């Protein structure tokens, strides 16, 4: 029984997202490649290289014309005619647009697919620019997160596989699911905040207890995702598990919203 | 076509242009373009960084506190180790000391990034130029077996598991869907391994690529989270309480007890599936021992890693040895000083950046990031690069010289030096591994060698993670909880100006922070990463880097097909974000 | 001394009196005393219960919705079955229908539960009885690896595999600690494995203890810990949300995926670990295929379990079925109401428990509980008793009967019912077990049939894992989403007087729950558990339960090393809290 | 080097604290048992039985007096002389009397050697008695919960061996470390619960959304415990992330404070 074709293609980035998604614990990163989807080119993982990838991805965009899914990892620059970021000689925004034009539907992995992420903070170098500013006739999913948490980016794939179906969003195109409520809406510090019993100094005695991050800069009540819920690496720990204030990952903007212990 | 002679290579540009764009199974994006003459043999071999992000541009006027994040995101498969360059760095500019047990987490974070790097590296990058995944469809189940079992005490060898391994594989290809192997080189003479080596190499495949997900669950405790761990300038946000209350609410028995479950099984995975497997590599591939030499036998350098005394980054501290090697002579290992503006030095005479003078190469401290993407004539456009112009500008990665010396940086140039400079544990290592495969020391210096030291290297750290994890422990048990120093925590309390360099060895190599403070915000923060060194284009001598140097010279069967080069290029792990931040 | 005829046994309890107190590798409190005759035969056996807590006095008074949570304490080992019938059976009272959604989960709360319970039984309680422990240490790794490849394709089977096992066990035992190990009955000739199927025994014994901890995962997920998860009357508190905003606060995609992940792997590990086991058990000691028999080829007795159409207790609904069988009449499957006066009755004329008239049974709606510690004419006191009375009063279970017949419950009985009512998949999975072991279908019934009907339950259980994951899935991909019915959940909604049965298979066996609410609270709540069953004591007719029934006529090699008695006792799977309630 | 003794007797029980036990994660049981202690005498796990059970019991008892860790799970009954609980044709107590005199140090498993549990909940037909209502000259650790946390008894097993000393406890002979604070001040519901975000009926849209638990009878508010932080079953749920409010298992009475559904 034939899988979904997906197609996951590479601008700017650090590679954390493709990192993210072989973490996955619940399908292991293993069964969803041999079982789920049909994972037909990714220059991260895949076997042919240079002529034989450009092979690859002609014949699949033509073959699946309008039936694959387009995962984005990072990012197209606009700056330099888009020869920030050079594929097969040519700008990567070429690349995007001829697999986007393709897709039944894009997934824009990360803070960098849906929002720009650390290349786009400021002054912003390269004109690096998210997904839904350079394609605007697709279904874009934005699963934003530096990177997202693994299991949510194999439960978003196991969904539209499974129920053959896109997750509902909100306003901004992120999935109700996982990013429909706050860091700060589900976290275990909460009592702390509520108390106004705070971290001061790190590894102040407030600290050895689990107090709450807030006046450490914690930007948890202003950041949509399912960090303190799902939490990360099959439930190990989130960032203010650990004892580090959220950084607003998930949200646009995030690396210029002030430094990350400052209100 | 022209010709010249540089580190004893003929470069030559005569004959046939190959072009390998997009490399695969690399971190990010690199272009690869050679000559080949009419024996089929590279004589011209280009390396070329195809992407650009700028985060040394990023972190002018960045809060010193908040660079670690920013700089950890310059790669997400080395990562965490650029936050650990990043805080190092600013402690060193500002004068701040960290409590021991921030020291040993920060290098069980450094140790956890190797094993999990290295392991993910020998499988889902390197391993399908060595293992014909769909040759392993012709294997016997029960010969494969007997293989597994000559080889390792690891459980997982039944003659029913090849089987069960070889059929998930055949119902995967049956319907034409192959995925991550579509279009590959399956066949190429150059793969040598026999079905059965193939069945045992692809089922590791996925063995390594469920395992890995667990390696990383130390850097979730102490950090928060995989990839992309929280870290503090002034040592670890991970508070420690195992005797008080709120334990629960900080590092607590259970928490270390979840980390040492997974080093036991890290080290057990690396030591009885990995370290047999780059063994059968060798075994079976004992010619490219003699393949890819390039740098390896001339120049190397490590700074070295891993302080075991906390806030000293010394000889007697630093648990991985750093040094430099010249002109082939192994017999005298330089120190290295990264203060010292004679020592490294960058060049962007063939790069996309702008210098006043373009013919002089500028310590970091001095250190210039302005893009400038002028190709020349490409046989194209701006926007179409057919060829390269090696004569001019033809890559996003600075050329970083040692003395003006070119280097190559990695677990090779960190074993060539460890061993030189007479490190028991290495020299004993090294000895038997090339005993056993009945090749002399000189072989490590190739293609082949580069696979065998970074297995033999997440060896290595498997085996520290342990050293590590008893040192916190022992602190434990002496009532030593400290995993902060707060008090140049405030900016009101640092130099008006001051800089720092931050280093260590990530899994490809030397890296370098460079920062420079001035009233409470990065002025200059400039990066020297280790794929840097190994991806160099040319400077104005015309001295090629380690990739350009290790392909030189090299064989290829069949030219349309590039597995010689893809061989060589993956043996140094190319991370080309790292390489450009 | 006496002597009478019972069931086809003379009971005589002349000649030597051998105690086992306490019974050990079960869940609780049990004694059991023999007589033997000068040939080392049991011609007498007595079941004692030698625990009570009360719950059915402690739940007098009590608010319906809350009982499920103090019954679920009767056992944590069954841990769940008796919320399940707690929840059944206030549903039944008031009048209830839970949505589809909760059964399915309920389902895979009872399917979680038979994996788990049936495979920690095997290896952890029964297993030692079959396994010489110490034998191991005297196998070859080798031939050790060679015999698990025989029987089957679980891949954990390297000769390096079974050196560190058998290395690991060395160890243990080198300090002269051998701790569970200690003053075993290591070496008795009945001990019938070769060395190689003792190592390959253990090793299985250490990979259950590990992957036991994995399968209540489902526990967790549904139910929010193992042991003792919740539940709701009108159906799970686990409220679902798959597509819609505050899904991190629900069952949501995560989490089920989650749930198919140990699924699948509870399936495999059975299929390829347990499964193996118990047939290699059997191909060794075919012998006890005739030993131990019991009622099992009179009297066996199943309720039925896992409705398959919500909130329909009927046969065209239960996946597991019902029925009993009498006077060893196979072809005549007799259908169970537990409502029927005539029907389940306790005895307690040899329990410690007052009854208005001792000489006849009780339906549990007419049930007493009122604890009555007498043992009579013992030797000894009653303080320091040397020998039971077996003819007055000698435990703490009460005496249950199917139409005053004395029956044996547990996978054995169900699986006999099963069979004859011509269960598909039951005669099939029987069959070709029994074909394996080239042995009659009446070889099931004996003690070793109890170990393999129990191994074969845990692989059907397994399977309708799947059946009801895939189940539930299909309700959400519909949008039916309900979880819970609340229109009867205030105590204003209920009838002022109600009662209700509740009933399922444990793993043991046939479980009932009966229970009575008036004015809002509860006015009677009656266990009849299975371990009650098969422990039983005798009634005013003399008849023998299953227990005393399946020791009767066995043959000890050694009278002071209880060897075979504890094979027959633990080839039941006792729980003796459950048994007492 | 030899591992330290350790006698696990059970009296009154479900068995429900050897279970949870045997989930442990890190370290596994297996380890522990074979590496970190030895397990000298455990009804439930060992080969021996009968005269051969008492035979071990004895022996280590006398050979390691003084030296070993009496592990309790259950309670005695001090109706019927003791009778409600018979081992080897004798009072349990006795038993857990001759245990304890040899003992180093005493782990009461459990609500139900700390406190007494659901076989005390009223009217206690058997008068079952907590251990240090019995014991009154040994050091007592108090590890409640029914059953505690798996991953919690195998760390307070891990600490005294590594660290050689009985965990710091609370002024009820509670671990500090796991006991120190309330499910209340860690639960991720505490946004909720602050909001006046409540369920109110099963299944409702409050439930669908992780709402606070409080108005249907959670006891979390007066229950320490590690439920809400270390979670269950390897870091999978607790109580009240899989959607039923906090019982109360943890403290002395839970059984007897109320309905669980009532405030
Ligand atoms: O039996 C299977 O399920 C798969 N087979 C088929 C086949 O062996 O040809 C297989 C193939 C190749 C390698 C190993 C294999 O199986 C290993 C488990 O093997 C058995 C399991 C149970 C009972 C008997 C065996 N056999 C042992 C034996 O194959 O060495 C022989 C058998 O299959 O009859
Ligand atoms: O080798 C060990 O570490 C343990 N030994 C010791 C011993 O062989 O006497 C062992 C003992 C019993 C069963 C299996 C065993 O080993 C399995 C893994 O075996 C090897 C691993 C690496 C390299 C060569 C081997 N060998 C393969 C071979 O045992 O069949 C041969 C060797 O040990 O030299
Ligand atoms: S730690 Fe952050 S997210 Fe949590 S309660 Fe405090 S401010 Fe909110
Ligand atoms: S669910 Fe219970 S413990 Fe959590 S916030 Fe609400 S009342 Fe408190
Ligand atoms: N390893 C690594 Fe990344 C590169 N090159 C860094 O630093
Ligand atoms: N299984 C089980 Fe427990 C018993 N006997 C119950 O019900
Ligand atoms: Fe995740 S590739 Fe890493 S930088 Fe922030 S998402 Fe991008
Ligand atoms: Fe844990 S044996 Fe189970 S009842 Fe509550 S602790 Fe007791
Ligand atoms: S920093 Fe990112 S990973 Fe989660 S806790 Fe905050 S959204
Ligand atoms: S019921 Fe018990 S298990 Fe924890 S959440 Fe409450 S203390
Ligand atoms: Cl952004
Ligand atoms: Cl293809
Ligand atoms: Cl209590
Ligand atoms: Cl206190
Ligand atoms: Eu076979
Ligand atoms: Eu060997
Ligand atoms: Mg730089
Ligand atoms: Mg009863
Ligand atoms: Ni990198
Ligand atoms: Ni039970």
């Amino acid at each position: 029984k034939p899988r979904i074709p997906v197609v996951w293609i590479h601008g700017l980035e650090c590679t954390c997202c493709t990192e993210s998604f072989i973490r996955s614990a619940h399908p292991l990163a293993k069964d969803v490649i041999l079982s789920l989807i049909s994972l037909d080119y990714d220059d991260t993982l895949m076997a042919a290289a240079g002529t034989q990838a450009e092979e690859v991805f002609e014949d699949i965009i033509t073959q699946y014309n309008g039936k694959y899914i387009l995962a984005v990892e990072g990012n197209p620059p606009l700056g330099e005619q888009g020869m920030f970021c050079i594929s097969s000689g040519r700008p990567f925004i070429e690349k995007l647009k001829r697999a986007a034009a393709g897709a039944s539907a894009i997934i824009a992995w990360g803070t960098c697919a849906s929002w720009g992420c650390v290349q786009a903070a400021r002054p912003n170098p390269t004109q690096a620019t998210p997904i839904d500013k350079v394609i605007t006739d697709k279904p874009i999913i934005k699963v934003p997160g530096c990177p997202p948490i693994p299991d949510v980016m194999s439960a978003i794939i196991t969904y539209m596989v499974t129920f053959d179906r896109l997750p509902d969003v909100d306003r901004m195109g992120r999935p109700l699911m996982f990013y429909g409520q706050r860091i700060h809406d589900k976290c275990y510090r909460r009592a702390h905040f509520d108390a106004g019993e705070f971290v001061q100094s790190w590894d102040d005695d407030a600290a050895r207890k689990g107090y709450c991050l807030y006046k450490m800069g914690c930007k948890g009540p202003t950041t949509y995702n399912a960090c303190s819920s799902t939490r990360w690496n099959d439930g190990v720990s989130f960032p203010i598990q650990s004892g580090h204030g959220c950084l607003g990952c998930a949200e646009n903007g995030f690396w210029d919203r002030g430094s990350f212990y400052s209100r | 076509s022209t010709q010249y002679e540089t580190q004893g290579y003929t470069i030559n540009n005569a004959g046939r242009r190959l072009v390998v764009d997009p490399i695969t199974r690399i971190e990010g994006h690199m272009r690869c373009e050679v000559n080949i003459n009419d024996q089929n043999v590279i004589t011209n071999a280009v390396s070329c960084g195809t992407m650009f992000r700028g985060l040394e541009i990023i972190l002018q006027g960045r809060d010193p506190r908040d660079a670690w994040a920013f700089v950890e995101r310059i790669c997400g498969v080395c990562t965490g180790v650029h936050a650990l360059a990043s805080v190092y760095a600013i402690e060193d500019a500002i004068g701040i000391k960290v409590p021991d047990n921030a020291n040993i987490i920060r290098n069980i974070m450094l140790a956890t990034l190797w094993c999990h790097d290295h392991l993910v590296h020998f499988y889902q990058l390197a391993g399908m130029d060595w293992i014909d995944v769909l040759d392993a469809l012709k294997a016997d189940p029960r010969k494969t077996s007997e293989l597994a079992q000559s080889l390792s005490s690891w459980p997982k060898s039944s003659p029913g598991y090849f089987f069960d391994v070889q059929n998930r594989l055949k119902k995967f290809v049956e319907g034409g869907q192959l995925g991550i192997f579509r279009n590959g080189y399956w066949g190429h003479p150059q793969y040598k391994l026999p079905p059965e080596a193939n069945l045992m190499g692809f089922a590791h495949y996925l063995e390594a690529l469920d395992f890995q997900r667990e390696i990383v669950k130390i850097h979730a405790v102490f950090g928060g989270k995989n990839p992309h761990p929280n870290w503090i300038v002034g040592g670890m946000p991970c508070a420690i309480n195992i005797d008080e209350s709120g334990a629960v609410g900080a590092v607590n028995m259970e928490r270390l007890n979840l980390v040492q479950s997974i080093i036991t099984r890290t080290a057990d995975f690396i030591n009885n599936v990995m370290i047999p497997d780059a063994l059968a590599i060798g075994q079976f591939n004992k010619p490219w021992s003699e393949i890819g030499t390039g740098l390896s036998d001339k120049c190397v350098l490590s700074y070295g890693a891993f302080p075991d005394i906390a806030n000293d980054f010394g000889e007697k501290s630093l648990l991985m040895p750093g040094g430099a090697v010249i002109n082939g002579d192994f017999n005298n290992v330089l120190p290295v000083d990264l203060v010292d503006p004679q020592q490294v030095q960058e060049f962007v005479d063939h790069a996309w950046y702008r210098y006043p003078n373009d013919q002089v190469g500028r310590h970091p401290f001095d250190g210039i990031t302005d893009p400038w993407y002028n190709p020349g004539d490409v046989k194209g456009s701006d926007t179409n690069i057919q060829q390269l112009n090696e004569q001019e500008r033809y890559s996003w990665i600075k050329a970083p010289r040692w003395r003006g010396n070119a280097m190559e940086v990695g677990p090779l140039a960190r074993t060539l030096i460890a061993y030189h400079k007479g490190d028991a544990a290495t020299v004993e290592s090294v000895d038997r591994m090339m005993s056993a495969l009945n090749l002399p020391l000189s072989g490590i210096q190739s293609t082949l060698g580069r696979i065998l030291c970074r297995a033999h290297e997440a060896q290595w750290a498997a085996g520290k993670l342990q050293y590590f994890f008893d040192k916190l422990m022992t602190n434990l048990k002496n009532g030593n909880l400290a995993t902060a120093s707060t008090e140049k925590w405030e900016p009101a309390t640092w130099p008006t100006e001051c800089r720092g360099v931050g280093f260590t060895e990530a899994p490809r190599g030397a890296l370098g922070h460079w920062a420079a403070i001035r009233d409470g915000k990065i002025d200059l923060y400039q990066c020297v990463v280790p794929t840097t060194w190994n991806a160099s284009p040319r400077d104005p001598k015309g001295q090629i880097g380690a990739y350009e140097a290790a392909l030189m010279n090299t064989k290829m069967a069949i030219p349309e097909q590039p597995l010689e080069i893809l061989r060589t290029l993956h043996s140094f792990d190319p991370c080309l974000a790292c390489s450009t931040h």
